[PDB]
């Protein structure tokens, strides 16, 4: 992951803004409702029968923030996403055996929840940048599969 | 296949767009070819620089397109026939590229519309947009 | 939409496997748990192992699942109506999954009819194969 | 790309006796057959129109023997296949702008060309091993993608 200096301005004064409790939670929550099928993962979460039992789960707002968290961290450290991911990684594909696929989906959908919550704010360069971080740290969390 | 509240989401979101849609398909293609370069390669022809107006242009054809799907909804394969018939027959367009627009087309509605684009909303159509990809997909498919 | 020509190429490559379905089937089921360790997730109650009965037993069914399919192939969507709720709704089975499934049929078919699996049969196994997983992830599709 | 030696042995007894003349240009061809939009990629090759055309065309062939080549390479390194693969990945990346998911659908063609060749000596262990590699060149040909 490369990112210009203009990328590197223009993803980090975005994420700078960004309501670190909230945004985890609500991207995590699209996810669990737009693709349905992650809820196999996520049963001891609770009530997820409808959005409303989602986007209001407790547990849902809390592993979102842990999420977030770990995206913080590599937009800390492009330089060595795997190095940052690798535990990461071991977990997700060598012990819960997720699809790499669903990666790119939840990247993809947290660059939803970033363009709803910013607006015209979250223009096309900006999403250019954000679609590479992205790439880059489902590429990391996959590397255990590579 | 679309359910009842999945066609009424549709219906509701797309109206708020109104008159807006041509703008709003210009955005999306140029979400497009900014985050997602190797569809740049199917507009060689296309100045694909920011006030473009090939790409304004495209844009008001894409938003006429859906626009056509939504009016027509129950019947999509019959509606976009002929695209279909470009797209999987005639231009061969990679099944990858409608993934990339559809997720693009999301983007700029969810940037548009903040009341609208409740998560809700927001599973159905991405609903709509695959059906759509799945009927211009479908002269190999 | 499996063209005259994609239909008649799979009535007939069906045809060749014959009484062999249920075998095929666990074959190809086994070739995905080992190359695709990831499916295995979906079946934690199964005896993976090679010669597994549990592994025979759904080899089985999903070769009988499939010669209804191509034995109502103009009218899949009713035919498996039952199969997709079990899978899109019950299940919740990811997409992916029935393109790795999908592919280990086929080199299953290409491992048992050297003369049958032509470049054309091939395509249009493809086809089929694309089709009936449209149909049984079409509850959030 | 691990390969354990037991998978190393499946790939290679199997690698060895593969025609490097037939193999790579009957899977051009069906890549070109089976998901006609990479022909988008390959119209100077000449009559593309029915699968015997393809099947038959000599640039088809020629070109699929060069392709084959650079899998033995890799076959050859695994324990670094981007250095092998890295003037091979600016060209389909950063030049000709080939969606990495082709390379996957390749190999996995790949991998039907080989079952279809070599009937039940193809078990399902040599093409878990197999699935490794394809995976494997993918992921490097993809690399100046991520
Ligand atoms: C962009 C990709 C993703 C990131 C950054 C990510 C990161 C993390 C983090 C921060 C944790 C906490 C681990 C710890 O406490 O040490 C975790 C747990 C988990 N992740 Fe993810 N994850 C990713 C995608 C997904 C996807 C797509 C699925 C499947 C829908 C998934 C399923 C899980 C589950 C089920 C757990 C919990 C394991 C347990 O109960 O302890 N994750 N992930
Ligand atoms: C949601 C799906 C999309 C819709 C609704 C759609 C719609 C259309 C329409 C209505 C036209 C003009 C129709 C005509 O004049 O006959 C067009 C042209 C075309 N489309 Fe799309 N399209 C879609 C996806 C794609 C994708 C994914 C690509 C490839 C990245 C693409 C590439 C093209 C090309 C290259 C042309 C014609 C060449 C030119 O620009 O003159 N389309 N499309
Ligand atoms: C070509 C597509 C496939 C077909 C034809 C198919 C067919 C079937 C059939 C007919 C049954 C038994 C039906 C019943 O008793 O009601 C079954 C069970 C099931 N299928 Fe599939 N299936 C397919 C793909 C998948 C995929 C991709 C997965 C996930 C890797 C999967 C996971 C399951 C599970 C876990 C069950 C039930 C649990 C059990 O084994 O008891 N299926 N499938
Ligand atoms: C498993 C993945 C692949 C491998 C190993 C591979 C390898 C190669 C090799 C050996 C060449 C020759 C380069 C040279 O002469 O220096 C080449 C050229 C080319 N490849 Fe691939 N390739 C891959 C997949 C594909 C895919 C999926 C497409 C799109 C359908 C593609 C499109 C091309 C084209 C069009 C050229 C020719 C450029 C020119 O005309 O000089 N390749 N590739």
């Amino acid at each position: 992951v490369h990112l210009t200096p203009e990328e590197k301005s223009a993803v980090t004064a975005l994420w700078g803004k960004v309501n670190v409790d909230e945004v985890g939670g609500e991207a995590l929550g699209r996810l669990l409702v737009v693709y349905p099928w992650t809820q196999r993962f996520f049963e001891s979460f609770g009530d997820l029968s409808t959005p409303d039992a989602v986007m209001g789960n407790p547990k849902v707002k809390a592993h979102g923030k842990k999420v977030l968290g770990a995206f913080s961290d590599g937009l800390a450290h492009l330089d060595n996403l795997k190095g940052t991911f690798a535990t990461l990684s071991e977990l997700h594909c060598d012990k819960l055996h997720v699809d790499p696929e669903n990666f790119r989906l939840l990247g993809n959908v947290l660059v939803c929840v970033l363009a709803h919550h910013f607006g015209k704010e979250f223009t096309p360069p900006v999403q250019a940048a954000y679609q590479k971080v992205v790439a880059g740290v489902a590429n990391a969390l996959a590397h255990k599969y590579h | 296949v679309l359910s009842p509240a999945d066609k009424t989401n549709v219906k509701a979101a797309w109206g708020k767009v109104g008159a807006h849609a041509g703008e709003y398909g210009a955005e999306a293609l140029e979400r497009m070819f900014l985050s997602f370069p190797t569809t740049k390669t199917y507009f060689p022809h296309f100045d694909l620089s920011h006030g473009s107006a090939q790409v304004k242009g495209h844009g008001k054809k894409v938003a006429d397109a859906l626009t056509n799907a939504v009016a027509h909804v129950d019947d999509m394969p019959n509606a976009l026939s002929a695209l279909s018939d470009l797209h999987a027959h005639k231009l061969r367009v990679d099944p990858v590229n409608f993934k990339l627009l559809s997720h693009c087309l999301l983007v700029t509605l969810a940037a548009h519309l903040p009341a609208e684009f409740t998560p809700a909303v927001h599973a159905s159509l991405d609903k709509f947009l695959a059906s759509v990809s799945t009927v211009l997909t479908s002269k190999y498919r």
